[PDB]
């Protein structure tokens, strides 16, 4: 009997969120039609001033989109996780040519190409710690529920923030490195394989919400990771 | 003479009774906004005919709110009621904020439309659903939103982009299926292209009991 | 009326060459055969020991094989121009993604990226004076006639020295970079359109012996370029 | 029994007149070396019986020398000739080197036997070309180093690996054809397999009028 409204959390009774309207602006989750009127239940919580105060948090939230569609550092990020994997790929297809001279000869070249995978090495290494530096500030809501690395290739998979801010649960536990990405999470590691699926679902379901709160929010809701945690206790 | 709400027809200009700005076309002359038929569906579909009656105590649920053009005059039309605009893209949404900042009427919703069971915990029931969304879906996320809010014996407005729909198929044929597609939900009260304002597009009125 | 048997250039008369049958046993290039008995014209050069001195002949080039496919310098080299090649897609598919970062910000971090490229572009221009080292020395009478460059490419493309010495001068100027890579030698680029093919043909059947001699010999020998320039000049 | 040159049946051992060592076979007994015919497609045919006339003085072209097993016995055979070997694989030809050393008969040729114009200037005209060649175009290389150096009324034995031709096809009807497309050149003279010693090949005798 649990229902996500704008203002709180309704089943006949009424719990409203610390002046953070704005959370579960983007928290009123539900999904399927409202057997009531979320505006009655809602005059029957806050004054008068329900429209006014339900506008006043449609308005910020409204903002800080535009605010960090203004800014484009999801972009950042995006190009970062493509340069990535590519800066990755190369150091492969590298090693896989110097081994390939190296299993001829072990000339004073085969060394100069050693420290320069390294220092190539390293550059990704340069790049992982900034998409993780970011990914912090831009998406805290995601990045502590999957962790950076990943929270980071969703992105970049969905495109964008706003792109993916409007992805089902569904094409999140897939959309992963092209059995998403989402599954090579401990919590659904750990389980024992039918199980784990349902896991994921879960996982998956929460994430979207952390995508869309990080977007529109921009400060974490421990309220995310909590939910995981106990619903993966309740798994077993 | 006198067709809706707060709607006229200065000498020939379609208006708003209004004592507000110019959000796209500065046509605002002493308590009247000129609704630009070539930048407005509805002010199109009002002039091809078929109107809508309808008190200004109205709970307005408006699917493709975009900058906010044919918006800012129905929030003029509903002036005793309230606006749930969404819009999933910032571009457009930028310009929009600037509209909902202007009046008090419109609550702003920057969610995707294709799913409101995302939003279902904002939204109430609402008395009529404005759809003006181009995508191929469209009559799905007009019938789902319909479900969500729609309250019984509701009314909505959708325009249709045949093209949206159909690539290559005769804008004819395309209307034709589309018609007979949304009738399993709503009863249908006329349908009418605005042949000169928007080659294109048709408005199609109607209800579910 | 030219003859090319090991031990000289026979007409009717007979040049021998400066204590190198060597050579010429490499250089023997005759497209139909002869109507004479090489044996014989040679009884009347070569006293008796005809055979005795063909035989330390054909036993010296055939020992340099042996010595160069004991050393496999050759393949030092192939494994180096694949790795050229292979670094220098990189160069680029990284240029690519960091235009990329920086279409939308110029970060700290895209800086990291540029010094790394240029490090990279080094090791590129590092590997490809290597090349030119080694086939200057293993290859002399190829890097001649087009320079390192080319003539490293042809022995990768071939695969090794043996496998290209047998390689006629047809598929010589086509194994080109996969109008072959031949194509691009000034003797060929500066004349009209039409007869800068019968450039190549000439190029590539000199060039196949220049790959010979280098693979048996290992001493250049410019009675090859000498006849390029020449039979450029007379294209007029 | 004597049936060649210098080609004996010690007891039961093929065998050649030599006062050479063992290049592969250490079988080297009193001026005679044993020839395996498990690792010489020629001492083979001589078993199955269609032999070899000639004399001592006698030129020689030899393609497939490989490392020089065959070969080193046909230069006891040919003694007071001369043996132009051909082996385009370093690998073998180094263990060659060893036998064109020990024997001052044997020329070494260290170039792809499929283009015969390449080596046109060394090779003089022979009396009788050896070819022990496995490739698809077998026949091929035969023909065109018969055309450069074969003399009129020359003679030529070839070995034939059927799969060296054609992958999958009964080894009867490879060889089939094969003798076929040769007699457009060459006038038999024997072909029989090696059946015991090689199960896979088949002698073809025969020379150009
Ligand atoms: C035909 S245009 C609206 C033109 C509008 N009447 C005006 O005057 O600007 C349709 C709008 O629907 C929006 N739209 C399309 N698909 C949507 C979706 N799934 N969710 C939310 N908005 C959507 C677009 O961003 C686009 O602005
Ligand atoms: C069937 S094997 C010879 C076995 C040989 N009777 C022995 O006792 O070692 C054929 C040989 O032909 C050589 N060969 C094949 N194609 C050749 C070519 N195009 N030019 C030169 N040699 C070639 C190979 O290197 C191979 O050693």
């Amino acid at each position: 009997l649990r229902y996500n409204l704008w203002f709180g959390v309704y089943d006949g009774k009424e719990i409203k969120l610390s002046e953070n309207f704005e959370e579960s602006f983007l928290k009123a989750e539900n999904p399927s039609p409202l057997p009531f009127n979320v505006s009655e239940v809602g005059a029957k919580a806050l004054g008068k001033d329900y429209y006014r105060i339900l506008r006043k948090t449609a308005l910020a939230v409204s903002e800080k989109m535009v605010e960090k569609e203004l800014r484009r550092e999801d972009r950042y990020v995006v190009a970062l996780v493509k340069a990535l994997e590519e800066i990755d790929e190369s150091i492969n297809m590298l090693n896989e040519k110097l081994e390939d001279i190296r299993a001829v000869k072990e000339s004073e070249i085969t060394e100069k190409f050693e420290k320069k995978i390294r220092e190539l090495r390293e550059l990704r290494r340069d790049v992982e710690r900034e998409i993780e530096e970011v990914m912090e500030k831009i998406a805290p809501n995601m990045t502590e529920l999957v962790g950076a690395k990943v929270a980071a290739k969703l992105l970049e998979r969905a495109g964008s923030m706003e792109r993916l801010v409007r992805l089902p649960a569904s094409k999140i536990q897939v959309i992963g490195a092209e059995h998403g990405i989402i599954f090579l999470h401990p919590f659904i590691r750990t389980l024992p394989k039918a199980k784990r699926g349902k896991m994921a679902r879960f996982l998956a379901a929460k994430l979207a919400i952390a995508a869309k709160i990080d977007y529109f929010r921009g400060e974490i809701d421990e309220s995310l990771y909590e939910s995981i945690r106990r619903r993966y206790e309740e798994l077993r | 003479k006198e067709l809706m709400r707060n709607v006229y027809l200065l000498d020939d200009t379609l208006v708003t009774k209004s004592k507000y700005g110019s959000h796209y076309g500065e046509k605002v002359f002493d308590g009247y906004r000129e609704w630009v038929p070539w930048r407005s569906k509805l002010a199109a579909m009002i002039l091809k005919g078929h109107r809508l009656k309808l008190r200004g105590d109205e709970r307005v649920l408006y699917l493709g709110a975009a900058s906010g053009t044919t918006v800012s005059h129905l929030a003029d039309i509903v002036d005793e009621g309230i606006i749930y605009a969404v819009e999933y893209s910032a571009k457009p949404f930028e310009k929009l904020l600037e509209l909902v900042r202007e009046r008090n009427n419109i609550i702003p919703l920057l969610f995707d439309a294709s799913k409101p069971w995302k939003y279902s915990g904002i939204v109430e029931k609402v008395d009529l659903i404005y759809q003006d969304i181009a995508q191929k879906n469209q009559i799905e996320i007009l019938k789902a939103n319909a479900e969500f809010f729609l309250k019984e014996k509701g009314e909505v407005v959708i325009m249709v982009k045949a093209r949206s729909i159909d690539s290559t198929a005769e804008p004819e044929e395309v209307f034709k299926s589309v018609l007979k597609e949304m009738e399993g939900d709503f009863k249908i009260v006329k349908h009418g292209s605005l042949m000169p304002y928007h080659r294109d597009h048709i408005f199609i009125h109607a209800y579910r009991f």
